[PDB]
């Protein structure tokens, strides 16, 4: 079976400052 | 794996559950953790002059 229901609207924002993690422990 | 010399007494710091050692802005070791105790720990140079 091939439960395709999901589909690629390519939106995307411009108030996203979320990628920030810890790079070592220091 | 660190090595190094000084005295070591009880501080007040309170580091988060996944740090290990602890660093200054001159980017030298002055804090560590036990393995065994989990306790907070300064290191101190020693005397010189």
């Amino acid at each position: 079976q091939c439960v395709n229901l999901i589909t690629t609207t390519q939106s995307y924002t411009n108030s996203f400052t979320r990628g920030v993690y810890y790079p070592d422990k220091v | 794996g660190l090595t190094g010399t000084g005295v070591l007494t009880k501080s007040n710091k309170k580091f988060l559950p996944f740090q290990q050692f602890g660093r200054d802005i001159v980017d030298t070791t002055d804090a560590v953790r036990d393995p065994q105790t989990l306790e907070i720990l300064d290191i101190t140079p020693c005397s010189f002059g």
